[PDB]
C-alpha cells in the first residue's frame, strides 16, 4: 500500500552567559 | 527600554482613522472593561488590519467618543526590537521585561499593544529550554490590572496558542472576517482624501472598485485590505511621475492596471479594454501559428470569449475542454500559443506517470503522517502558484478512475484542498484535456493503423457530461502539411537571420521533408527532429570554421537519385 | 557627521550613471508613496548596489526628476563614523538620534544607508556591535525622511520579510546584473579618470574583450567588479612591469596575460579561444581516451551546433545522455571534455539522492534542515561555476521529482532558488549516465540457443525515463564495448603504475604478452565493463610478490618473469634473486 | 614566489583597492611572501615606483597589553596610524588579520575607505569565507590572492636556506639526498598537509631523532632512513625494512588464525594476504586495507575470525553494532552531531574511535540491517 514516514524533531542547545566584571582602580 | 505610544501619535499625526470596524471596536472595549482577563487577542491573518484596530483605540480615546470608564487610557506599543536587544546575559530580558512593567504601574489607566505577540511570548529568553518565555505575564494578565493587548495569525494561534493552557485562558480571541470588496470600497473612500493630498491627484470611483476586485483577481498572496491600498498609494506615485508636461492630475484606470500587473508579475494579463483588442482577433493571431483544425479555433476561442465576458459560473472554472484529435495534430501548440497569447502561464502534466493507484497522490499530496506529505501536490501547488495559468493534462484517459474523481470536484465546485489545509483556487484555469499505435499492424499484410461514439466508451458520461464544450480536432490535410513545414523553414530564417545568413531553400527541399517529417500516426513530432539534424547540423559546421563565420550564404539541393538534401555554401 | 552626496554632484565630483535606468524608475515610485516609501536594494555585491544610489543624486542636479523631490537633498551615513568612540557611554545612539533631529528639522532628505543589514542586525551580522535596529523605527514609523539601503540576498532573506514592520516599511527591489553591451559603455564612461591615473591608453577592443572573457575564468564576483578592477590591473602591472621604454600603449595581447596571472592558468586563454578549442576538439580528445570513436564524435558535434547559435539562447549548451555500460571510460571523456575546454568539473552521484525529501535539498530544503542552511547544491555548485560540467550518474535510481528540476533547466535554463538568486545554466552542459538496458542485454533467454541479439535495450531507457524528459534530450549517446585492443592498452595502464611502485623498491616486473590476454578476458567483464580489471590485478599479481618480498629472494629487488603455463591455463611466477 | 610576489605589488600600485590579501591555507608560506618582500627593498630589484618603501610588522600582542583604563585600545591604534600615514609610503603588514577585524572596534575602517594608506593582511581560508564574506565594506578594500603551494624544486632551496639554523641547533649535517628526499616523500604521502610546513616538520624531527640515541655528540650525518623512519610515523605509511620480530606474525598470521577457527581458510587467507600486501606497499594509498564483506550460515565464524585478527595484531577492535541504528536519524552518532545542537559535545563514535586508534579493526556487524 503505503509508507507511513516519520519525522525526527531537533533540538537546539542555547546557553546563557554571565560575566565576571574587573574594578578599574 | 522606551515604548512607543499610540494618544500621543494620534494627538500629532501619523494615525490614520479606523472606518467600518464598530463590531471589532466593541468587542475589545468590551474584553477591556472586565475586572479579570481583560486581555483581548486580535486574531487574524496577514494584511488584514490587525494593528488597525489597535491603533484605532487610540484615536477613538483622543477624539473622545469612547465610554468613560474606559476614557483616560494611553495605550502604549512597545518596540519588540528594544527588549530583544542585548543578548548572553543572565538578566537583560528580564531587566527590560521588568522595567517597561514597573514604568507602567504608574499610570493605572494605561494599556499595553503588543504587535506579533507570538515572537516574544512565545519564546521569550527560552534558552537551554528555559520555561520563562511567557511566565512573566501570566500572573499579571490573570491578576495584575495591566491590559496586554495582543495581534498574531490564525495559523501561529494555532501552532503556539492553545496549547499551553494557562496562557490561553488570559486572553480573548478576537476574530476577524476578511471585510468583503463592498467593505473594502467605503474603506478606501474614506481614505481617498488623504492620499489625494498627499499626491495631489484624485482618484475615479470606477479606478476604486477596479483595484479591490482586481487584487483579489490576481493579486491572492496577500489580503485585500492592505494589497488595496499598496494599489491605490503606487498608482499616486506612478500618475504623478509618468506625466511629462500632460498635467494629468487624474488617476483613471488605465494606471491601476499598470501597477496591479507589475506588483502582480504577469505580463499585462490585468488591464481593461486591452483584452477586448486581443479576443476581436484572438483567432486570427492564433492561425497564423497554426495551420489546419481552424474549426477547432471557433469553439476554443468563443468558449474564452464566453468565460471572460463575465457570464460565466462562480463555483466552476472559467471553462474546462476535451480536446480530442488524433496525435500530433496540434492540440498542444494551441495551447502553448494560447497562454503567450492571453499572457497567462502553462502547467503541463502527464497522466503517464499517475496511471497507479499510489500515484495520484502527487497530485493533492499525501495524506498527513505518510510519505510524501512534506512538499505536497504538485497540482494544487502550481494552480496556487499561478491561479491565472493554463492547466494541460496529456493522455487524460490513460488516467485511474480516481484521477477522474478529482477533475470531476473540480468542474463541479471549481476548488481543491491541498493537503496542509490550504484552499487551490480553479475558478481563473482554462482546464485542456488532450486525448488521442506506433507498432505495426499484427498481420501478414500490414494494413492502417488510423483511428462520436468513440469518447463516449473512453469516458463515463458523468465526466463528458461536465465538460462545457468538447472540440474536434481534424486530420492534418495533405494541404495543411505544405503550411506547417513553411512555419520552420521561415523559424529557422529569422534565428538564422541574427548571424547574417539568407536560406535560398524553395519549396523543392520540402517535398521531400513533407513526407519524411509528417507521419499519420506520429504527426509532426519527427518534424522538429527533421530540421534538427537534417537541416541544422550541416550548417552549423561550417558556419563556425571560419568560412561564414563573417557573413555567410547558404542553399539547399536535393537530387532525385540521392534521396537526400545536398547544400551549397558561398561567402 | 554625514555626508551630503547631493551637495557633491553639484560640485561635479560625482560620475554620471551609464545604464540601470529601469532600477531608478523604481526607486523613485516608491519614494513618493505615503507608506512603505523606502526603498531596499537587494543583490549580489558587485552588481553595483550603491551605484544607483549614488547616480540618484547625480539626476537630481540635471532637474529631470520630477519636481516634486527636486529640493531634496539626498544623504548618506557610514557606520564606521558613528561606530566609533565605542569607550563613551551610547554616544553611538546619542549621536544618531541628534542626527535625526537636525534632519527632522529640515524634513526634507533622503538617507542612503550602505550594508542596512548591519544598523537592523544589531548583533544578528558577525562581530556586531551596534543597536540601532530599533533607533531606526521612530524616524521611519514617523515617515518624516524615508531610507534607501543595501542588503544580500542570503541576509535579506533571514533577516528581510521576518518583521512585519520592515515588509510595510522597506520595499523589495531586484537589482540585476547589466549586460555585457552595458557593462562597455560603464567602462567608457570612467575611461578619463582610470587613464588619467595611471597615463596610459587602451584600444575600445580590450576593455570589450576584457568583459567578454573575464567572465569564463572569473566566478567570485558579479560583472562590473572584476571588469573595472581587471583594467586598472592591466594599466597598473603596465606602468611597473617595464623597467625602461614604458609600453603605455594596451592591447588585446596585454589584457590577456594579466587575466592569466590572477586566472591562475597557463596563458590558454584567448580572446576566441572557443572557437580554437573548438576546432580541436574531435582529435585532441580521441587521443586522450582510447575507443568510443563513434560515441565521441557523436558528443563533439553536438557542442558545435550549441555554440553556433542557431537555436534557442534560453535552452542550456547541451543535454546527452551517457548510455551503455560502466567501465567503458565514459566518466573520462567526461573529465577530459571539461580539461579540454578548459572547465571546471561537478561530479554529483544521484544515489544519495534516491529520496523525496532529498530532492528538494539540490534547490534548497525548508528552514531548519541542514540543506537549507548549506543551500542548493545544483544552484550554489553552478553560481560558483557557472561554466564546469555537470554529471549526474545512476539518474535511473534517482526519484521521478528530480527530472522535474532538470527539466526547467532543459526548459528554461534557469532554477529559481529560495534566496530569490537565478542560476545561470545557459553555459553549462548535463551529461548523465545510466546503466538501464546492460542488464537486460545481458539477460541469457529460455532456449536451446541464446538470443545473442539482446542489445533491443532502448524500451528500458524508455520505461524508466518518461518520453517527456527523453524528448527534450539531443542525443542518447549509446557507449560500445571495449575491443580486444583497447583492453590491452588498459591493462599496460595498470601494470606500468604497478611498475613504478615496484620500481621505487628496486624490483623489476617482465609480463608476457600471452599472460595480459588471460587478464583481458577475465579483467574485462561485458555487464562491469573494465571496473573488475583493478581488483584481478591486485588478487592476481599483487598477491603472489607479497608474500615473497616479505619473506623470500625479493626482499631486496632480485627480479621477477611472471608467464603463463599453456598446459594449465593459468598464470606463473618465476622469482630470481 | 616570483609570480605569487608580482601580484602582491601590482594590486598595491592600483589606485583603487590597494591591499593584497594574500589568503593561503595553514602552512602555505603566507608570511614569507611579505617578508620577502622587504628583502627586495634594499636590494633593488623592486620596481622604482614602489622602491623606498618601509613595511612594518604590526604585532597584535604589543598592542593588546592595555594598561591604561580602557583608553589604551582606542589611543594605541590612533596614534599608530597617524605615524604610518604621515609618511605616505609605508605600507603596513598585518599577520592574521582576522584577530583584528574581530572585536579584542578596529577602528582601522576609515582608513580603509580613504585608502591613503595600504595595509597588508594574511588569512586563511577558512577565517576568509567565515567573516570577510559576510562584511562586504571589509573585504570590498581588500583583494583576495590566491597562495596554494611552492613548486617542488624551489622548495628545496628554502630548505637549503633554513638548513644551517637546524644543523646548528641539533649538532647534524643534513645531506643534499635526505633533503630531496624528504620534499618528494613528504608531498606524495601527507596529502592534508602542505609543502612548506610539512618539509620543516620532518627535518626537524629528523635532527632530534638523531642527536637523542646516542649519548654523546655522535651520529651527526643524517641518511636518508631517518627521514622515511619520520615521514613513514607522521603519514602512518606501513615503514620499509620491515624487522625480523615482526615478520614472524604476518608469517604465522595464517596458522594462528587456523588454530583458533577451523575451516573457512578462504577469509583467512583473504585477510592475512590483503594485511601483508599493505605492508610490502603494494596497496592503495587512498582506500583502507581491505574492504571484506563476510556472508554465510549462522555459527561458521564470521565475526569470531575479525574478533581474533584483531588479538593476533594487537590492535583494538572497533566493534559496531549496526542494528542499533535502523533509523537514518541515528547516522548523527557515526558522523558526528551538528555543531550548535544539544549533542554538539558528543562526538561522532566511528569518527571518535578512527582516530584513537587509527590502524585498528573495523567491525560492522550486520551491516545489512543498517
Ligand atoms: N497544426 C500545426 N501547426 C503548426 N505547428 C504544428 C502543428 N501541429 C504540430 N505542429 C508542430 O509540431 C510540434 C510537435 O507536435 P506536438 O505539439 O508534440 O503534438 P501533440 O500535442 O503531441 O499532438 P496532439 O495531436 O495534440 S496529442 C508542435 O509543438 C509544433 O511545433
Ligand atoms: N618563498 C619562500 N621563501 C622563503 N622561505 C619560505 C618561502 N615559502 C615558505 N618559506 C618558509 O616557510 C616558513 C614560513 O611559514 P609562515 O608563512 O610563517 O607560516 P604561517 O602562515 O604562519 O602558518 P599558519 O599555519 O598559517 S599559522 C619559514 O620557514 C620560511 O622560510
Ligand atoms: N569456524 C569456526 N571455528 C571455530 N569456532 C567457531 C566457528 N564458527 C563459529 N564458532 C564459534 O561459535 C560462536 C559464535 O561464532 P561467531 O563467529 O561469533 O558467529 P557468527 O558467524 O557471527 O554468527 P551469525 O549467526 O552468522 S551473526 C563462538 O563460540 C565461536 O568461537
Ligand atoms: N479598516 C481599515 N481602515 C483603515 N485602514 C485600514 C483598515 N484595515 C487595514 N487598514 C490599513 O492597513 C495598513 C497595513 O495593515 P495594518 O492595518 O497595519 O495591519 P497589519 O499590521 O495586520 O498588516 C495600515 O496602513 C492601515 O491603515
Ligand atoms: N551601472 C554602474 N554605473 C556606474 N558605476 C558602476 C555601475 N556598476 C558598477 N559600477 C562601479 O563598479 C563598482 C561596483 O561596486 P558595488 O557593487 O556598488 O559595491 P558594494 O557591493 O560594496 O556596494 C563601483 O566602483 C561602482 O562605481
Ligand atoms: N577506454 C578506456 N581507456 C582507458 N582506461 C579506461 C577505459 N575504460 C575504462 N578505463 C579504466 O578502467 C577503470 C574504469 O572503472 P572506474 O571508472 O574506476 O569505475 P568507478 O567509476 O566505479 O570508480 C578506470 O581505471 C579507468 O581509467
Ligand atoms: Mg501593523
Ligand atoms: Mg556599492
Ligand atoms: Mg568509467
Ligand atoms: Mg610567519
Ligand atoms: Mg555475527
Amino acid at each position: 500500500g503505503k509508507t507511513n514516514d516519520w519525522l525526527d524533531f531537533d533540538q537546539l542547545a542555547e546557553e546563557k552567559v554571565r560575566d565576571a566584571l574587573k574594578p578599574p582602580s | 527600554n522606551f515604548t512607543t505610544n499610540l494618544n500621543q501619535l494620534a494627538r500629532v499625526g501619523g494615525i490614520d482613522p479606523l472606518i467600518g470596524r464598530e463590531k471589532e471596536l466593541e468587542r475589545a472595549i468590551q474584553v477591556l472593561c472586565r475586572r479579570r482577563k481583560n486581555n483581548p487577542l486580535l486574531v487574524g491573518e496577514s494584511g488584514v488590519g490587525k494593528t488597525a484596530i489597535a491603533e484605532g483605540l487610540a484615536w477613538r480615546i483622543v477624539q473622545g467618543d469612547v465610554p468613560e470608564v474606559m476614557a483616560d487610557c494611553t495605550i502604549y506599543s512597545l518596540d519588540i526590537g528594544s527588549l530583544l536587544a542585548g543578548t548572553k546575559y543572565r538578566g537583560d530580558f528580564e531587566k527590560r521585561f521588568k522595567a517597561l512593567l514597573k514604568q507602567l504601574e504608574q499610570d493605572t489607566n494605561s494599556i499595553l499593544f503588543i504587535d506579533e505577540i507570538h515572537t516574544i511570548i512565545g519564546a521569550g529568553a527560552a534558552s537551554g529550554g528555559q520555561v520563562d518565555a511567557a511566565n512573566l505575564i501570566k500572573p499579571l494578565l490573570s491578576s495584575g490590572k495591566i491590559r496586554v493587548i495582543g495581534s498574531t495569525t490564525y495559523q501561529e494561534f494555532s501552532n503556539i496558542f492553545e496549547k499551553d493552557r494557562a496562557l490561553a485562558r488570559r486572553f480573548q480571541k478576537i476574530d476577524i472576517t476578511e471585510p468583503s470588496i463592498e467593505e473594502t470600497v467605503q474603506i478606501i473612500n474614506g481614505l481617498k482624501p488623504k492620499y489625494e493630498a498627499h499626491h495631489d491627484v484624485r482618484y475615479t470611483a470606477k479606478a476604486v472598485r477596479a483595484a479591490v476586485e482586481l487584487a483579489v483577481k490576481y493579486i491572492n498572496d496577500r489580503h485585500l485590505p492592505d494589497k488595496a491600498i499598496d494599489v491605490i498609494d503606487e498608482a499616486g506615485a506612478r500618475a504623478r511621475l509618468m506625466p511629462v508636461s500632460k498635467r494629468k492630475k487624474t488617476v483613471n484606470v488605465a494606471d491601476i492596471e499598470s501597477v496591479v500587473a507589475r506588483i502582480a508579475r504577469i505580463p499585462e494579463k490585468s488591464v481593461s479594454q486591452s483584452d477586448r483588442d486581443t479576443l476581436k482577433n484572438l483567432g486570427d493571431r492564433l492561425k497564423m501559428l497554426v495551420f489546419g483544425q481552424d474549426k477547432a479555433i471557433e469553439a476554443l476561442t468563443e468558449a474564452i470569449k464566453m468565460a471572460r465576458a463575465g457570464l460565466g459560473h462562480e463555483h466552476k472554472p472559467v471553462g474546462s475542454f476535451l480536446f480530442a484529435g488524433p496525435t500530433g495534430v496540434g492540440k498542444t501548440e494551441v495551447t502553448v500559443q494560447l497562454s503567450k497569447a492571453l499572457g497567462i502561464e502553462l502547467l503541463r502534466f502527464d497522466m503517464s506517470e499517475y496511471m497507479e493507484r499510489h500515484t495520484v497522490s502527487r497530485l493533492i499530496g499525501a495524506p498527513p503522517g505518510y510519505v510524501g506529505f512534506d512538499q505536497g501536490g504538485l497540482l494544487t501547488d502550481a494552480v496556487i502558484k499561478h491561479p491565472h495559468a493554463v492547466l494541460l493534462l496529456d493522455e487524460i484517459e490513460k488516467a485511474h478512475p480516481d484521477v477522474f474523481n478529482i477533475l470531476l470536484q473540480v468542474m463541479d465546485n471549481g476548488t481543491l484542498t491541498d493537503n496542509n489545509g490550504r484552499k487551490a483556487d480553479f475558478r481563473n484555469v482554462v482546464l485542456v484535456m488532450t486525448t488521442n499505435t506506433e507498432r505495426k499492424s499484427i498481420g501478414l499484410i500490414h494494413q492502417d493503423n488510423s483511428t462520436m461514439e468513440e469518447i463516449k466508451k473512453i469516458f463515463t458520461p458523468e465526466f463528458r457530461n461536465r465538460l462545457d464544450n468538447i472540440i474536434w480536432f481534424d486530420h492534418l490535410s495533405t494541404d495543411v502539411i505544405h503550411q506547417v513545414v513553411d512555419k520552420f523553414i521561415v523559424e529557422l530564417q529569422v534565428q538564422l537571420d541574427q548571424k547574417g545568413v539568407s536560406l535560398e531553400v524553395s519549396q523543392e527541399a520540402r517535398n521531400w521533408l513533407a513526407e519524411k517529417g509528417y507521419d499519420r500516426a506520429m504527426g509532426a513530432r519527427p518534424m522538429a527532429r527533421v530540421i534538427q539534424d537534417n537541416l541544422k547540423k550541416p550548417l552549423a559546421n561550417e558556419l563556425l570554421f571560419g568560412s561564414l563565420v563573417d557573413g555567410g550564404q547558404v542553399t539547399v539541393a536535393l537530387d532525385k537519385e540521392k534521396n537526400e538534401l545536398t547544400y551549397g555554401f558561398q561567402s
